[PDB]
């Protein structure tokens, strides 16, 4: 239950109250694709989320050019 | 070449011009010439109807460049040994102003990227030269050593 | 005459210096940042900006970037 | 160091000033520099963008220089004895600029602390030992009385 702590110890959504099921889904879809480069640094993960961000753009706008 | 600035806001944003500044104007239709001529180095193989004119000013006269790819591919005289007789033809690619200067066409050929390569080991060596004099002490050292010298001038 | 001593002498006693000169009556103050050179290129590589570093808020926002 | 002086009151306070005295300016937004640079004998662990600046004038020097307690901790060459192979650390702790001094390193040092004691003993002796000329006149007595002297010499 470490994902658990991980939410209790962020105090902003701690108790249980609002979006805490959204943001478990944020932490746990950003470990699947972290081990393709392995880092520990959050401003460059912050950089790391936008470079998982044009990727997925990539995937998105490559299909909605299909779909349109 | 970029200013330190600070973000934008509804507090005043002063920004150290180290620049001076010039001034513009305007008109109607504009004085629009149609500058005609060859401006690459073959002949293109579609028909004139279908090729397109592009316009240049002084800001986009970097990317009309960068974009038109002169690639100029010639055959010239070889003055980089003892042969009168030889040639050496060259392979150019062009996408700023700044590559019609030695700098930049010498930079594309392979034969002279090992002579400015030379010249820059040459530079850097002057510095330390002449400041520690233990430095001649070691060539009569190699004018002693021949046969360990010759080893590592191979490596 | 220690490399620990003398260092962190030359680098307060040179304050003393700076501060006995100056006419602090004619209109002058001066901050004093305890940091050292080392951290201070982490906290460059800290920020993704040069305008969020944390240099920048004792220079910029604490002082100029500051109403009054 | 204070001048004794009265209650003041509508009856007029003349003070001796031994003083001479000085004069003061001003301006606008003051000129103000931010000194930057390590001034302590460690590395803080928090981080930049949470630590202070703390503005330092002539009157306040003596208490940015008490609060920031440097502590210099290291361990340096024992020169008190034979050995040259031998270490000592040191414990210093700074509240005024008079702590640079070797009266107040020193002090802070307890190996040296009872060399100034044996210091301050022998200046001690030096006004009372040519001014009686008996001293000497027990010193041979000493001599002779070797059982006695070193018995008192261990209390």
């Amino acid at each position: 239950g470490s994902l658990l702590d991980e939410i209790m110890a962020q105090t902003r959504c701690a108790p249980s109250e609002e979006g805490y099921d959204i943001a478990k889904k944020g932490v746990a879809a950003f470990i699947e694709n972290l081990m393709g480069s392995q880092h520990s640094a959050e401003p460059v993960n912050k950089s790391l989320v936008d470079q998982m961000l044009v990727e997925l753009d990539k995937k998105i706008s490559a299909q909605m050019d299909e779909i349109l | 070449s970029k200013e330190g600035s600070v973000a934008p806001k509804e507090r005043i944003n002063i920004k150290y011009i180290p620049a001076t500044g010039d001034a513009q104007a305007e008109v109607e239709l504009p004085l629009k010439t149609l500058v005609v001529g060859d401006f690459k180095g073959h002949a293109e193989q579609t028909p004139l109807e279908e090729r397109a004119t592009v316009t240049v000013d002084k800001n986009n006269f970097e990317a009309v460049m960068r974009e038109s790819e002169l690639k100029i591919t010639a055959t010239v005289k070889n003055k980089l040994t003892d042969d009168e007789n030889a040639e050496l033809p060259v392979e150019l690619n062009f996408k700023s102003l700044a590559d019609f200067a030695p700098d930049a066409v010498a930079s594309q050929v392979p034969e002279l990227k090992k002579l400015i390569e030379l010249r820059e080991a040459l530079v850097a060596l002057k510095g330390p030269l002449g400041n520690i004099p233990a430095f001649r002490e070691r060539l009569q050292s190699l004018l002693n050593s021949e046969e360990s010298r010759e080893k590592l001038l191979a490596e | 005459h220690n490399s620990q001593f003398q260092a962190m002498e030359s680098a307060w006693r040179g304050l003393k210096l700076f501060v006995d000169r100056t006419d602090f009556r004619e209109n002058n103050k001066v901050e004093i940042l305890h940091v050292t050179k080392d951290e201070l290129l982490e906290d460059f590589e800290f920020a993704p900006e040069t305008a969020q570093s944390g240099l920048y808020k004792h220079v910029y926002s604490a002082g100029y970037g500051q109403f009054g």
